[PDB]
RNA sequence: UCAUGCUUCGCGUGGAGAAUGACGUAGCAUGCUAC
RNA sequence: GUAGCAUGCUACGUCAUUCUCCACGCGAAGCA
């Protein structure tokens, strides 16, 4: 009995946009490893289909990735992995449901 | 040194003390002569200490100079030995086969382990027991490394010539194993 | 104390063999080394006293080397 | 129950013996890789609730095909059915039946898996990793079942030993192709999961020994085409078995089938990067972390280890002649040389020198030193060699005759022996008897000790556990300070040692250390930071007194490597030697109360303390290359300020090229060293200490993760285990908080004292009993699966009474004595060792006592603590030495008076035959 | 360090100090005598220290020379001393087999190969004269190393075989000694 | 042929500090001479 | 009162030995 995410992955609200310009307004949910030093966001869940960059409190800009053809089961709300993500973190994002 | 530069004062002091002992002008003049002797002796001791220090420094410097010269001589003598060794092995290379293999290389770079295996003109096989001899080097001509080698000379552990007719299972206990067989590439 | 006397005697005997130039015969030297090492780490005196006889026979085989008459005066 | 047996068979047309009772269950002990929110680890749990029906052949001959029926809850039955209908088409998936059978009045849902072996792959990995000689039934059954050996093969004893019975390697290698087929089938399963969009964790316990996968309890469904097979624990746990069973030996044949002939690789081919990537894609397709075939491109130490693990695995498929220096022709003054301009490491891939000079003009002293040290010109000019006395690769014969080197019997000091026997020694039935001698060897001594390097095998490590263990082990070296130093600051102890081959032809180390100035030495050290200098390490034959007849050899490394390794580890290691109270006790004397302080530091506030110790059987000749590379890497952690990553990598490459897999000149011939470590390099003892600490930490990790987890009644330790699993198999980056926490836990409950390959441990007996810290068996298992060595009871000891001290440490026994209203621990040696030192000597001059009186004073200093022993003969040893010293002084005085008629007895010598001079050596005031 | 020109003088000065303190003379003379005693003591101390240094150097040289002399005597008589020690120890052991073979070798009945230890193996031994033959060889049995060996061949001095019935004091002068006897352990 | 390190013993040489003894140049206490 | 001499203490300069610390040279022993 080996499980993906025994404890649901923590999440919070954040801001993101196509470029580094539309990060002022928070419009997306992000899953982050709870106690990985500070905060480390693994994925971004939003009801948008053009996001390419995300920003978080100093301010740090994180490169996004194109979303697989995903109709996530809570619409066309996609699920954007951070570039360079490993398989285990990809599983937890989906193992913690989406 | 007895005749140090400031020995005149000490000599005068000693002579004056001898004269005073012989004569003894007075107590006050005797005390003055004692003071002069003491100051001259202090100066003489200062000069002697300085001279001894300088002598020690000079001796150490010369010893270091000789040691450095000998070290450079040894360096110049080992440089020639290393050059001679490198240029001896260089003339020992079989240039034709070495060039042939080097050229075939894509970038002129090849593993070291194949230079003897593909260019060496002599093979040495060390055979512990008779079964190994039967398996590998049986006969007067054998095959190894995709090459045909013709046996040239077999010696025993004592480095004594062993005839190929003496290497048999019956004579095996009578031989000084391991046998070293040197063969020439055909 | 006859068990530590054969080991010291074996050491001395192989030392005498070595300086008699028995090391130039690989087979004989190998046999002598085997006997010496077996004597050193032996536990029964009777076995050591047979290996010692073998080693001393090796030494006595070289009649020209040593003069037994003078040494055993 | 007979109706049930006719629906488990279904329509596959089989015949079932109810090995497991039909409607009842089957309970056994099986290894699982479990991770819940409650429990974690890789431990043998109690499998239950399953009914296992065996299958009969056409003839009534039972085969290892089992129908495993299980009762599942409706909600998980539906989920497994809908996750199997998607993977049903993959060949690497065992069949399932998914029926409903009436029990009582309720249609209970049953899931029936068809034609599974008896044991899974988790059982094989657990059996081969947690190996207990007295408990091997699950491994013997696996070996016999798959025709690896015969059931009578285990009547032989030491059949499991890699040294006493080297044929066990063949028996294990008979499992190679089964493991390889399992790897291929798991790659197929991963492809199927990705194409069907299934997300889940692959564990060894869900794959039987035919490769089929059969459990889908915790898999989830996403959009097709984007699935995430999480294979990190699977491969990481399986890694050691891959080299233990030689699973990739089928890659050495044409068409990758064991029936066809081997592959005849091009002899001039040295760059196998394409083949390495092909193998990685074939067997580790879904291993997320990036693989660098050549470790030149690696990002740091943790990335060098990861890629060198795979290179170790993949370098067993390639010809042995392609590894080694890469030679090239360069013209100097119009004369063509043949010099090394690179290297092909079995672990580090292809490395190319950056300062290769073509069409030069002259060779300075540094350049002559570099060209005269590499084996390029030596091997390229010698004649070919085929040495049948050893299995190690033979390169060339430099001379025309082989050299046979013997060992001399040793000299006998008859005067001391006669004196001792006159003092009632060496009588029959005495507790003290001669056991240490000088043993003689025939001509084949060094080449016979090389056949012990034959014991080094390619070992692939569990890389995730290795990385965590490295992070924890690096905390045992935090109080030290190191870095690079100039030539001005290097301290050479003795300059009258040999300089190695070919430098011993012209002088000692002094010649070269005073020939080349500090500028030349700095230039050479800077050169080694961006180029590789292969060197030849001579094989010297020792001449010393020992208790067993082994021809012990050492490695006379060249002078270039010694200089360039000193300018690193001199400053790294003087701090280790100058530190008191650390785990590594190198540099600490046993005199003036040092032994007592060391023991009291080892006993540091351990709660229920027991003592344990060990010694590795063949430390240098059986050490895997991975752990030697690790030891070199953690020693270089101190160069964060003085060296960049490229410089560090090239220093590691130099070390590997001249002390890991160099060319050794043994008796006028060049051989290739399989691996291990060269005892005689600049970091022998310290690298051994690092290796020892790494093995101990690995043992503790395995002990803590192999515990059930539900049985641990302490919450803190249970959480520690749960997080220890995470920090290994679910974290890619080091977690410093938990590394510190685990280091503190180990220091509190597992206190070590390390000196090279010698170790003493004070451990909490209660935790070790409960499995929460390493016992002496968790350390034998680690040596078996990670060292290719079986450690017998003759090398390990335990002590439940710690008022007696360690049984043995550095060949010294401990004794709790009294000296001045205080009880202190004193070290005393084996009396036979001291008596043998007195009786047998190296030179013939040493057999004259009067010339060697300090020689006996040193032995009396060493043997003084025997005066406190309850056994009377042990005290008589020291008294014998004192009386013999007095006799020697009397004889010397007589000789002096007789020959040179002047008396020089003096009064300072009288203190040598008195016990006070030796009492003061073990009293704490200096 | 008595007998030196300084010490004795100092000693007299000390006596001069013993009288003055008992005499109770003027303070100036008392301090003069004290100063003279102090300077004499300093001179004596200087001379004694120099003499002790010279004696130390002489003793060091003497011990070094003794070491050098005895090392050569150890390394030059290694062969004779080791053999004498060997035979002393063999005499001390007093074993029947060792003593028997040593006595036989003394009489000239040396072996030709290593004495076997197996249950049955070959042993070739020289027999210089008929006296040794009758002492050891009786019938087909041969007594050597405190064991019985079955004779299996008696080679003549000319490599010619000899029948066991040809050997006797009546016929011994006719034969050609030494006789090589080959026997197998019983 | 005889490696890398650690520890200790003995002897010898060089340097730096502390205690006792000896001799000039200065500061303090008393006495004697010139005034 | 000033200067010089005598006795007793403190501060600078040179030697006599006596123990510590280090710097190297030689020999030796144990250890991994
Ligand atoms: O919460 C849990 C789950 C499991 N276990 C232990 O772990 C063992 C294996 O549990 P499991 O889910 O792996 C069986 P299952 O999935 O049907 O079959 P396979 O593994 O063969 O695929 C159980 O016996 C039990 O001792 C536990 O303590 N707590
Ligand atoms: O003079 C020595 C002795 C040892 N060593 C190092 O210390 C390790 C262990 O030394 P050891 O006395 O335990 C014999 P080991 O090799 O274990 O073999 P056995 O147990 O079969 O006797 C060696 O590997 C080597 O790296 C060295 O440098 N020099
Ligand atoms: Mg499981
Ligand atoms: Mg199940
Ligand atoms: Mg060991
Ligand atoms: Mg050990
Ligand atoms: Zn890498
Ligand atoms: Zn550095």
């Amino acid at each position: 009995n080996n499980e993906l995410s025994p404890v649901a992955l923590r999440q919070m609200s954040c801001a993101a946009g196509t470029t580094q310009t539309a990060c002022t307004d928070d419009n997306a949910l992000a899953y982050y490893n709870t106690t990985k030093g500070g905060r480390f966001v693994l994925a971004l869940l939003s009801d948008l289909q053009d996001l390419k960059w995300a920003r978080f409190p100093g301010t740090i800009y994180t490169e996004l990735e194109p979303p697989c053809r995903f109709v996530t089961d809570t619409k066309v709300k996609y699920l954007y992995f951070i570039k360079g993500l490993n398989n285990l973190n990809r599983g937890m994002v989906l193992g913690s449901l989406a | 040194f007895s005749s140090l530069p400031s020995y005149a004062a000490f000599a005068t002091a000693q002579e004056a003390y001898e004269q005073a002992v012989a004569n003894g002008d007075s107590e006050v003049v005797l005390k003055k002569l004692k003071k002069s002797l003491n100051v001259a002796k202090s100066e003489f001791d200062r000069d002697a200490a300085m001279q001894r220090k300088l002598e020690k420094m000079a001796d150490q410097a010369m010893t270091q100079m000789y040691k450095q010269a000998r070290s450079e001589d040894k360096r110049a003598k080992v440089t020639s030995a290393m050059q001679t060794m490198l240029f001896t092995m260089l003339r020992k290379l079989d240039n034709d086969a070495l060039n042939n293999i080097i050229n075939n290389a894509r970038d002129g770079c090849v593993p070291l382990n194949i230079i003897p295996l593909t260019t060496a003109a002599k093979l040495m096989v060390v055979i512990p027991d008779y079964n190994t001899y039967k398996n590998t080097c049986d006969g007067t001509t054998f095959t190894y490394a995709s090459a045909l080698w013709e046996i040239q000379q077999v010696v025993d552990a004592d480095s004594k010539i062993v005839q190929l007719s003496e290497i048999s299972m019956d004579n095996s206990p009578n031989l000084a194993w391991p046998l070293i067989v040197t063969a020439l590439r055909a | 104390s006859k068990m530590s006397d054969v080991k010291c005697t074996s050491v001395v005997l192989l030392s005498v063999l070595q300086q008699l130039r028995v090391e130039s015969s690989s087979k004989l030297w190998a046999q002598c080394v085997q006997l010496h090492n077996d004597i050193l780490l032996a536990k029964d005196t009777t076995e050591a006293f047979e290996k010692m006889v073998s080693l001393l026979s090796v030494l006595l085989s070289m009649q020209g080397a040593v003069d037994i008459n003078k040494l055993c005066e | 129950a007979q109706s049930f047996l006719n629906r488990v068979c279904g329509v596959s047309a089989a015949r079932l013996t109810p090995c497991g009772t039909g409607t009842s269950t089957d309970v056994v002990y099986r290894a699982f890789d479990i991770y819940n929110d409650k429990v974690a680890g890789f431990a043998k749990f109690l499998k239950t609730n399953c009914c296992r029906f065996q299958e009969k052949d056409e003839d009534d001959n039972l085969i290892d095909s089992y129908f495993v029926v299980k009762r599942h809850t409706f909600s998980n039955y539906q989920h497994e059915e809908t996750i199997y209908n998607l993977l049903k088409d993959c060949p690497a998936v065992a069949k399932h039946d998914f029926f409903k059978f009436r029990i009582d009045g309720d249609m209970v849902p049953h899931i029936s898996r068809q034609r599974l072996t008896k044991y899974t792959m988790a059982d094989l990995v657990y059996a081969l990793r947690h190996f207990d000689e007295g408990n091997c039934d699950t491994l013997k059954e696996i070996l016999v079942t798959y025709n690896c050996c015969d059931d009578d093969y285990f009547n032989k004893k030491d059949w499991y030993d890699f040294v006493e019975n080297p044929d066990i390697l063949r028996v294990y290698a008979n499992l190679g192709e089964r493991v390889r087929q399992a790897l291929l089938k798991t790659v197929q399963f991963c492809d199927a999961m990705r194409n069907a969009g299934i997300v889940g964790v692959l564990t060894l316990d869900n794959q039987d020994l035919n490769g089929n996968w059969y459990d889908f309890g915790d898999f989830i469904q996403t959009t097709p085409g984007s699935g995430v097979p999480v294979v990190d624990s699977y491969y990481s746990l399986l890694m050691p078995i891959l080299t233990l069973t030689r699973a990739l030996t089928a890659e050495s044949h044409v068409d990758t089938d064991l029936t066809k002939p081997y592959i005849k690789w091009d002899l001039l081919k040295y760059d196998f990067t394409e083949e390495r990537l092909k193998l990685f894609d074939r067997y580790f397709k879904y291993w997320d972390q990036t693989y660098h075939p050549n470790c030149v491109n690696c990002l740091d130490d943790r990335c060098i280890l990861h890629c060198a693990n795979f290179n170790v695995l993949f370098s067993t498929v390639f010809p042995p002649t392609s590894f080694g220096p890469l030679v090239r022709k360069i013209f100097v003054d119009g004369v063509p040389f043949v010099v090394s301009t690179g290297y092909h490491f079995r672990e580090l891939g292809v490395v190319h020198n950056q300062d290769v000079n073509l069409h030069s003009s002259r060779l300075s002293f540094k350049e002559l030193l570099v060209y005269a040290a590499d084996p390029a010109m030596h091997a390229a000019s010698g004649n070919l060699l085929l040495d049948k006395r050893t299995t190690c690769f033979s390169v060339a014969a430099l001379t025309n005759n082989v050299a046979f080197q013997t060992v001399k019997p040793g000299n006998f000091n008859k005067d001391f022996y006669d004196f001792a026997v006159s003092k009632g020694f060496f009588k029959e039935g005495s507790s003290v008897e001669l056991k240490h001698f000088f043993f003689a060897q025939d001509g084949n001594a060094a080449i016979s000790d090389y056949d012990y390097y034959r014991y080094n095998l390619p070992t692939m490590c569990d890389i995730r556990q290795l990385l965590f263990v490295v992070e924890v082990v690096d905390k045992y070296f935090d109080c030290y300070d190191g870095g690079c130093i100039n030539a001005n600051q290097v301290i050479v102890n003795n300059l009258d040692k040999s300089a190695g081959f070919p430098f011993n032809k012209w002088g000692k180390a002094r010649l070269y250390y005073d020939s080349m100035s500090y500028e030349d030495q700095d230039a050479l050290f800077a050169y080694t930071k961006r180029n590789v200098i292969p060197t030849i390490t001579q094989m010297n034959l020792k001449y010393a007194i020992s208790a067993k007849n082994r021809a012990r050899t050492v490695a006379g490394v060249s002078i270039c490597s010694t200089m360039t390794n000193r300018q690193f580890h001199q400053k790294l290691l003087k701090s280790i030697a100058a530190t008191r109270g650390a785990t590594v006790v190198i540099g600490t004397s046993k005199f003036y109360g040092g032994w007592h302080n060391m023991l009291k530091t080892v006993y540091s506030d351990v709660e229920n303390p027991h003592l344990m110790g060990w010694d590795y059987p063949k430390c240098d000749r059986a050490m895997p290359n991975m752990l030697r590379i690790m030891a070199s890497l953690v020693l270089a952690r101190k160069h964060t300020t003085c060296c960049s990553l490229s410089h560090r990598f090239y220093r590691l490459a130099n070390e590997c090229a001249q002390v890991l897999s160099e060319m050794v000149m043994c008796g006028g011939s060049l051989y290739v060293k399989p691996g291990g470590t060269s005892s005689g390099d600049a970091t022998t003892a310290y690298a051994n200490s690092v290796f020892n600490i790494c093995q101990a930490v690995t043992a503790n990790v395995n002990a803590l993760l192999s515990t059930d987890g539900n049985k641990i009644a302490d919450k803190y330790v249970r959480n520690l285990q749960h997080r220890l699993y995470e920090c290994l198999y679910r974290n890619r980056d080091v977690d410093t908080d938990f590394v510190n926490e685990f280091y503190a836990y180990l220091r509190k409950h597992f206190s070590m004292m390390i000196l090279s390959d010698d170790a003493v441990v004070c451990f909490n007996s209660t935790y070790a009993s409960q499995g929460l810290v390493a016992s002496i068996k968790n350390f034998k298992s680690v040596l078996y699966y990670q060292n290719n060595v079986f450690m017998s009871e003759a090398k390990c000891w335990t002590e439940t009474d710690l008022t007696k001290g360690p049984h043995e440490f550095c060949s010294q026994h401990t004794m709790l004595v009294k000296q001045g209203d205080d009880y202190v621990y004193l070290p005393y040696p084996d009396p036979s060792r001291i008596l043998g030192a007195g009786c047998f000597v190296d030179d013939i001059v040493k057999t004259d006592g009067t010339l060697m009186i300090e020689r006996f004073v040193s032995l009396a200093i060493d043997a003084y603590p025997l005066t406190k022993h309850p056994n009377q003969e042990y005290a008589d040893v020291f008294h014998l030495y004192l009386q013999y010293i007095r006799k020697l002084h009397d004889e010397l005085t007589g000789h002096m008076l007789d020959m040179y008629s002047v008396m020089l007895t003096n009064d300072n010598t009288s203190r040598y035959w008195e016990p006070e001079f030796y009492e003061a050596m073990y009293t704490p005031h200096t």
